[PDB]
């Protein structure tokens, strides 16, 4: 583990009244004295006052666990980790998380705001970070307010990715701002729903279903266009045929064999 | 893959220590093999027998749900309770789910939502004491792959500081596992059982062997 | 759920305002506010709030300042 | 004394909050009852080969005690 010393170290600094017998805790025997604190200040682990029975130490799973004899709803529990650093802890459950990426072209993706989004000259990993600091614990969030710690949580995160992941692999789905649509079925995924789809293009307007209606004086008016444009005659049907399966083929993000004039 | 060959036939041992023999010589006394309902039978007549659960043969059939086990010798309030095991949720779904993605090739999205769609959870008798086994219903997979995400459990427990997350055993995850049944004796002179919990009622949602790909 | 009839309840720990249903705990969701943070985090706070700085698409920023916007 | 037993949750918090390089390193507990300071020039043990190293411009022996107390 660590020195010994640091450990009475954090203990102490921990209880933040001091205790009497300080000078009895040894390597061999700290499991089994009982631990008794001057009482000038309410204890940190419950309000209360004047904790009436001396506390105790436990080591287990490489940590202390200080209890109270007696009632154990009188003070609350409190575990002491003797092992490694926090920043390291963090950035593996941002990574945990799943939510920045390395591609094969030497960038990082980052997931914000329901959606992809990548930069080659600018730090997205410190907007992450700060931005995913509401989906952890109480002792992790209060480490990422201060600039120096997110910069050191960003660079052990750059350091853990060695593999690279592919992008833009479905050419079936629509990718949106808000969400991503599916060709074969137009139902419209939003949210977490379409973070399976690695899109890192979007169309720039937002999805509305209010507009999306069969049903609206807007659609009616477009029928009179197109038949301007492409009238419904028979000798021309090839063409219209032909009209609809380049102008459907924009939709697609597959390589395409043909020109069309 | 398995598709129709769903597991059915639960696989139970009567006590710690079988014989190596007897058990490919499949004694009465020692194993038995039932279904949902006669096992519920079987476990209402007689509240004093000791029950364990456990695999036969996995060179044919090794598919089972993911299961977990904590214990900690402190009590907790319930509040405090609810707070820990929300977290330890969030963090066991994410570890697991980060590992699928990197090593078995799944998809984090899916596993996340399985694993916290549906979960079971127990309750331990003793009050000094905050034990519970959680099974987590809609995600299936080998025992291998627990065996390799044994290592990435025992660093996640080490590196946290969540009470509940700290107890994690990772020994569970070895060659021959075994479990005890829920609402069912320990010792022959020991009174300390498991409890059922609200949301499940039924035993079928309590096995980790009892697979059924909705 | 439904109106949940029974009050809500707030508390305080290690700095932290915990938010927790009345009655029977399990029929809702324990939520958590920490009433904490930095001087110069609330700061950038309140002057992001003050709406007097903004990001372009181009990647450039802009300030307002002298009643006029520079960039 | 009565007072430095009472700044040390304040100190405590400027510490947790100031995020200066060296004010991460400071010690609360050492405020307390029958305070033990480690005389200059004096080793912990005998085993350990640790002693503090003088600095000027102060070089007497009251100039790093705080149980001698001088009016000027
Ligand atoms: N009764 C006690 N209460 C609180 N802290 C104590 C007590 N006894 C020893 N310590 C701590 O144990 C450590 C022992 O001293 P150490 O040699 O590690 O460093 P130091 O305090 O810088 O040394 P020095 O004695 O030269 O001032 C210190 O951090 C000291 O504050
Ligand atoms: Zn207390």
């Amino acid at each position: 583990f660590i020195s010994f010393e640091d450990a009475i170290k954090r203990v102490s600094k921990i209880f933040i009244n001091s205790i009497i017998n300080f000078n009895d805790l040894d390597e061999n025997n700290f499991t089994t004295v009982p631990l008794v604190i001057d009482y000038v200040t309410p204890c940190a682990l419950c309000k209360k006052r004047s904790h009436k029975h001396p506390h105790q130490l436990s080591l287990e799973n490489g940590a202390i666990r200080i209890y109270k004899t007696g009632n154990p709803h009188s003070c609350k529990v409190k575990i002491v980790p003797l092992d490694g650093n926090k920043l390291f802890n963090i950035a593996q459950r941002i990574l945990d998380t799943n939510s920045v990426l390395l591609t094969e072209r030497g960038d990082h993706i980052v997931w914000i705001n329901n959606s992809w989004k990548f930069n080659s000259e600018e730090p997205l990993i410190t907007k992450l970070i700060l931005s995913i600091r509401h989906q952890l614990p109480k002792e992790y969030s209060s480490e990422l307010l201060c600039p120096r710690k997110r910069k050191t949580v960003e660079a052990n995160i750059r350091d853990m990715l060695v593999d690279s992941v592919e992008t833009d692999t479905y050419p079936d789905k629509l990718p949106f701002k808000n969400g991503v649509l599916d060709l074969v079925d137009g139902m419209f995924y939003s949210g977490d729903d379409a973070k399976k789809y690695t899109c890192t293009v979007s169309t720039g307007f937002k999805f509305d279903d209010t507009k999306f209606v069969e049903d609206s004086p807007e659609m009616e008016e477009l029928m009179n266009i197109i038949n301007d444009i492409q009238p419904l005659t028979d000798e021309n049907k090839k063409n219209r045929e032909l009209y609809e399966k380049t102008l459907s083929s924009c939709l697609c993000g597959a390589t395409k064999g043909c020109l069309t004039f | 893959d398995a598709a129709i060959r769903g597991n059915d036939v639960i696989f139970v041992l009567k006590t710690i220590g079988v014989p190596s023999a007897c058990r490919q010589n499949e004694d009465p006394r020692f194993v038995e093999a039932f279904k949902c309902d006669e096992l519920e039978r079987y476990i209402d007549n007689n509240p004093e027998c000791t029950l364990f659960e456990s695999l036969r043969d996995e060179e044919a059939y090794s598919i089972v749900r993911i299961f977990m086990d904590v214990d900690l010798d402190a009590c907790l309030d319930e509040i405090d309770y609810l707070t820990a095991i929300q977290d330890f949720i969030i963090e066991v779904s994410n570890c697991v789910a980060r590992f699928a993605f990197t090593e078995c090739g799944a998809i984090h999205e899916n596993v996340i939502k399985s694993m916290r769609s549906n979960f079971s959870l127990t309750k331990s008798t003793n009050r000094d004491k905050t034990s519970f086994h959680i099974i987590f219903l809609d995600t299936y997979t080998t025992m291998d792959t627990l065996i390799a995400m044994k290592r990435t459990l025992l660093e996640l427990s080490r590196s946290s500081e969540n009470p509940l997350t700290r107890s994690i055993d990772t020994a569970v995850y070895r060659r021959k596992t075994t479990l005890r049944v829920v609402g069912t004796r320990k010792n022959p002179n020991c009174d300390t059982i498991h409890v059922m919990q609200p949301p499940h009622d039924n035993i079928e949602d309590y096995l980790f062997t009892y697979v059924d790909m909705n």
